[PDB]
RNA sequence: CGCCACUUCAUGGAAAUAAAUCACUCACGAAUAG
């Protein structure tokens, strides 16, 4: 009902954008292909989608209060203005005009816009070397896709920590530490459980004085440039929107070119023999740091190349 | 390098119908695929496949087979959120006096769409109204919803960002050589080809961009024709009025191309009309 | 001091997943019971998520829920956990974002469950659910029902548009009640729960493996909703006070979250555990 | 979920009938990328939404969309033909009107769960039986 | 279910015959998967679905998952032979032909209680039977 | 200068893929015989 989305006075989101969306009114016709086109199922929908873009929320939201108290401090940057989607590929459509064509990432609980951990892990990870399976259909890609990507993270690397000098073999440690929790020919290390690098749902946490959500258009003209284009609507995070991004993340030890855990990394800094050139270290701070630049470079969500859901500091 | 931060000049207003945010700015979903088509034109030497070939060998596809994409990220972003919206018409009407600063009028334009909002009506931006004392001479009005709820908008900001990311340094360099001339080339808007997109490029990695326009028109199109406008005084004062008379004299060249001037008291023909019952007169 | 009721208050989604071949839509499914079909945990799972909490703790893991896999003795368990089996799930409606879901059935398993295996605090538990019991059976007269507890939620689409919600004023719900249950709870036929509980209506993720920026693979996976409510019983063998107080203390304090299931790393299955309070 | 050699049967019997599977034993290969979208749609959406969706021949696509809704009531009217007394009392066994919409059956049925489980049931038994055919 | 020694003989048959073994006695890795799978999903997934599963040939596997079938029916077969003919034995000593797929031979001969004893004890013999070569 | 609109509203691709498929311990111990 109305703004301010709270958990007393709120229609969930994804009820409205995948249940209550298609439902059938006494004088509402979409199953005939005069009813889809006509200006009935139009308003209908144009209805629906005001209740959709109609929420806000709050900066002291008790939702958003709940998910920092679960899952830590947050990571707080900002929407630019393609817009932020996620979950596109999610089947949503019946051919009806001013209708949603597109699907979106909805909290089934809370119904708050949110990204799913796998699509930050897989994001962040795009950007690492060993982000790409050798299979055989990749063989051809794998060599530059490895180099370009080294020389990246490399330079991230020597950006964020203070670290003077990084190597191949210690980049594999690093991102196979990060991702996999393992070393990068697969057998595991003893890892503490809070030496364990979590990728939560990133959720939204602030739209400042406007809606969260609005409708945009992308109009594919054919490629017959002389017929008729489709426009397309869908459902984006609006710009200015602040984005929690929530990580569990710690400290990572490299001790000559492998992933060490804090147990192991004690002994080895007791042992008579010792070499402060072949200890590298990694804070969690500093973990945090390298995700948010790979962020700020990228972005998340859908059509990113297109420019959709790039991110500025708050 | 892998990133490209390329700062550009606003030379006319852009309509967008995304307005209602204070970030509007140039669309990358327009940008990216004219600009990889632009960029495997110039591969190939002219030709789109030979650039496809050229693209495929040296891997910048996202895919080898399908589409025309090139693999690079498109970000376009607002410095400072300052927009002069304009509100852009058919017809000349009587200026409103109160009126907000950024509101400015292009009155004579080629864009005729939206000339319903210049109307008597209650749901037009200004509304127009009779005069007292003479009961000529229309009297205009602004209604700030109205404004507001207008579909698309005339916007001119300031000197914005471009950011192009890619992972592939030489597709980097070729895109740093020929962004340039596809900004010149290339306008981005609705009614875009009459002019309401144009964009130049002044810094493409904190340097000065000495791009001609004249040579970059010469090469990438068959016909360049250039028209020196009269600039009567001012070239310092009322940008407005430089838009007023600039789109004015192109909706009367292009009314004068595919038909007459049926207008005040002067008559010359349609030159597409001329040019048909000319060449074999039939 | 033996046998304890445990609430797992879900803070993200959670995917116990069975061992199944689907061969529809949804290629990963969770564990549901064998008897009831409702979601659980398996008792295996939930003891191997605590003991990995606990895993620093030596004595502890080793007193309480026995030896490790790789031991040249192994120790019996003396802690036994039993499986988890769903109590409250969130739906969504139009009034309000979320109900906390529960049926007449699940009550019934709940207060034979506390009968049979007599928690701690199961008596006045018991007393109550069951006088909310024949009032509901009492006002429901056989036909299928959507009772809340609160009147401004009169009228709720209860996630579907043929299950309506209306209050019947003369159901008291006890503070405790609603504690143990949820805030906003709603109490819907069996056949209602069983609609809204199955594997065509519950919760569903979308997943992808891109290749270098092309998609690879794709499947579904079947989750648990956030904030679900499920109970749990754990028995005290012949352990130790010291390590049961310790173990006790670190699960039931408000820091404490734990990971059940699959997908961890991207913060699948984050739950907290909290003691049967006194009614 | 257990799909029955039956209802496989029902699907095969219904895709040959509904021009999918040519003389051949071959089918178009977008036919399985369409069960596929019309599973996801189903759970996701609805059955209304889905139905609707797949129900349309105004549509421009590479093939014959709304064969796949005519193999679902065909496999729909074989599993209600198999019907028992014990379940007709309690199932709506009634035959599906071939030239009646689908989505309009659906809708003026309201929106029970049998219909549900039958779709469900004829979309994996669709799915199976496309597998097992060749697909050139 | 104890270890059959003539099943698994014809299973270190089938294996060659069905190009699973190389020269060198090595299959592809992805094979054990393969076989230690198929009786899951027989058991929780039903028998025609899982064999329909493993028969495709338009997968997207690391290698020929549907050759696995084809072992299935050779042992299948070598099994049907060497049966004691006599008026009173149940099982069906009839060869399946080599050009009808494994999935279809079910569907039409529906006696599944044969078929699927023989299909599991099958399976485990191929299972048992790999181990005997390299896993590379 | 006066008047004024009609258009178009999802297609194509990926639909699961690999790893582990049980491991370790106990495989009889005493008593009755000699």
């Amino acid at each position: 009902m109305p703004k301010n989305y709270t958990l007393q006075n709120a229609s969930n989101l994804g009820w409205l954008f995948y249940k209550d969306y298609y439902r059938q009114e006494p004088n509402v016709d979409f199953i005939s292909t005069q009813g889809k086109e006509s200006d009935t199922t139009a308003d209908f929908f144009r209805k629906t989608n005001q209740r959709i873009t109609a929420y806000q929320l709050n900066s002291e939201s008790p939702l958003v209060a709940a998910f920092n108290n679960h899952f830590g401090t947050p990571l707080q940057l900002k929407t630019i203005y393609p817009g932020l989607i996620t979950g596109s590929g999610l089947p949503h459509q019946t051919g009806s005009k001013g209708e949603f064509k597109l699907g979106f990432q909805f909290d089934y609980t809370t119904g708050l816009p949110y990204i799913p951990g796998s699509s930050i892990k897989g994001t962040l990870r795009s950007m690492f070397p060993f982000s790409l399976k050798d299979k055989g259909s990749t063989k051809r890609i794998l060599p530059e896709y490895r180099k370009e990507r080294m020389e990246y993270i490399r330079d991230l690397i020597i950006e964020v920590t203070n670290i003077n000098e990084i190597s191949d073999t210690e980049i594999q440690a690093l991102e196979y530490a990060i991702f996999t929790n393992s070393t990068p020919s697969g057998k595991t290390i003893e890892f503490s459980l809070e030496e364990k690098d979590v990728f939560y749902d990133a959720f939204v946490a602030d739209s400042k004085d406007g809606v969260m959500l609005s409708d945009d258009y992308i109009t594919p003209h054919g490629e017959n440039p002389l017929k008729d284009p489709k426009p397309i609507l869908f459902l984006k995070i609006r710009p200015d929107v602040t984005i929690n991004f929530y990580f569990k993340l710690c400290t990572t030890h490299l001790y000559k070119e492998k992933v060490c855990s804090s147990k192991q990394i004690e002994e080895i800094k007791k042992q008579n023999d010792f070499s402060s050139s072949d200890y590298k270290m990694i804070t969690a701070h500093q973990k945090r740091n390298l995700f948010e630049k790979i962020l700020l470079c990228i972005g998340i969500g859908a059509k990113t190349n297109i420019g959709y859901g790039q991110l500025k500091k708050l | 390098m892998n990133q490209l931060t390329a700062i550009l000049k606003q030379h006319t207003p852009m309509i967008h119908f995304q307005h209602n945010e204070s970030g509007a700015t140039l669309r990358a979903s327009e940008v990216k695929p004219l600009l990889d088509k632009f960029i495997l034109t110039k591969l190939g030497n002219g030709d789109i496949r030979e650039g496809r070939l050229y693209a495929k060998k040296n891997n910048w596809l996202i895919d080898n087979e399908k589409n025309y994409a090139l693999n690079y990220k498109l970000s376009i972003s607002l410095q400072k959120k300052s927009r002069l919206e304009y509100l852009i018409t058919s017809s000349t009407f009587p200026l409103p006096t109160e009126r907000p600063s950024n509101f400015f009028t292009i009155q004579n334009s080629p864009y005729f769409a939206q000339e319903k909002c210049v109307g008597i009506n209650t749901n037009s931006t200004i509304i127009l109204k009779k005069s007292n004392s003479d009961p000529r001479k229309k009297e205009a009005e602004f209604k700030e919803k109205n404004w507001s709820q207008i579909d698309k908008k005339g916007l001119e900001w300031q000197d914005f960002t471009i950011k192009i990311f890619s992972l592939k340094g030489d597709l980097i360099n070729k895109i740093q050589t020929y962004l340039p001339a596809f900004f010149i080339c290339h306008n981005f808007g609705t009614r875009n080809n009459k002019g309401f997109g144009s964009f130049t490029v002044e810094y493409i990695n904190n340097q000065k961009n000495i791009c001609n326009v004249e040579d970059t028109l010469k090469e990438n199109f068959a016909f360049v024709y250039k028209k020196k406008i009269a600039l009567s005084r001012q070239s310092t004062l009322d940008f407005i009025y430089i838009y007023n008379q600039i789109f004015s004299t192109i909706k009367k060249d292009y009314q004068i191309l595919k038909s007459g001037y049926n207008f005040r008291n002067e008559y010359i023909k349609s030159l597409l009309f001329c040019y048909f019952v000319s060449k074999y007169p039939n | 001091m033996t046998t304890r009721m445990y609430v797992i208050n879900t803070l993200s989604n959670m995917h116990v997943g069975s061992g199944e071949v689907n061969y529809g839509v949804i290629a990963n499914l969770i564990q549901r019971d064998s008897v009831t079909n409702l979601p659980n945990i398996n008792s295996s799972g939930l003891k191997g998520a605590i003991r990995e909490y606990f895993k620093e703790n030596e004595d502890l893991v080793r007193e309480l829920f026995g030896s490790a896999p790789r031991d040249e003795k192994t120790l019996p368990g003396k802690v036994r956990f039993f499986e988890a089996n769903l109590l409250s799930m969130p739906v969504r409606s139009d009034k309000v974002p979320f109900l906390m879901a529960i049926s007449d059935e699940v009550l019934q398993e709940l207060i034979t469950k506390m009968k049979f295996f007599n928690c701690e605090e199961a008596t006045q538990y018991i007393s109550h659910l069951s006088t909310l019991l024949d009032n509901i059976k009492t006002q429901a007269q056989g036909t299928d029902f959507a009772y809340v507890f609160d009147p401004l939620l009169q009228g709720a689409i209860i996630e579907e548009v043929s299950i309506r919600a209306t209050c019947p004023s003369h159901i008291p719900l006890q503070p405790s009640l609603k504690k143990l249950l949820g805030d906003r709870l709603v109490i819907l036929s069996h056949k209602y729960f069983s609609i809204l509980s199955d594997d065509n209506h519950l919760p569903v993720l979308s997943r992808n493996n891109l290749e270098n920026g092309q998609s690879a693979n794709l499947w579904y996976e079947q989750v648990l909703p956030r904030y679900s409510r499920l109970y749990f019983m754990l028995m005290d063998g012949n352990a130790q006070s010291e390590y049961l107080k310790k173990f006790r203390d670190t699960l039931c304090t408000p820091s404490t979250i734990i990971q059940i299931g699959a997908n961890a790393s991207i913060g699948y299955g984050y739950c907290q555990i909290s003691e049967l309070s006194p009614f | 979920m257990k799909i029955s050699k039956k209802q496989i049967e029902y699907a095969i019997e219904a895709l040959r009938a509904n021009n999918i599977i040519t003389n051949d034993n071959q089918y178009p290969k977008v036919f399985k990328g369409y069960i596929s979208s019309f599973g996801a749609a189903v759970i996701q959406s609805g059955l209304i939404p889905a139905i609707i969706f797949f129900e349309n021949e105004d549509n421009d696509a590479n093939a014959d969309r709304h064969k796949i809704i005519g193999v679902l009531k065909d496999i729909i009217n074989a599993m209600r033909q198999q019907y028992t007394v014990t379940d007709a009392t309690i199932l709506v066994s009634s035959q599906i009107p071939a030239n009646y919409s689908m989505a309009q059956y659906i809708i003026e049925h309201g929106n029970t769960d049998q219909l549900l489980k039958e779709i469900t049931e004829a979309a994996v038994a669709m799915k199976l039986a496309l597998r097992m055919y060749k697909s050139e």
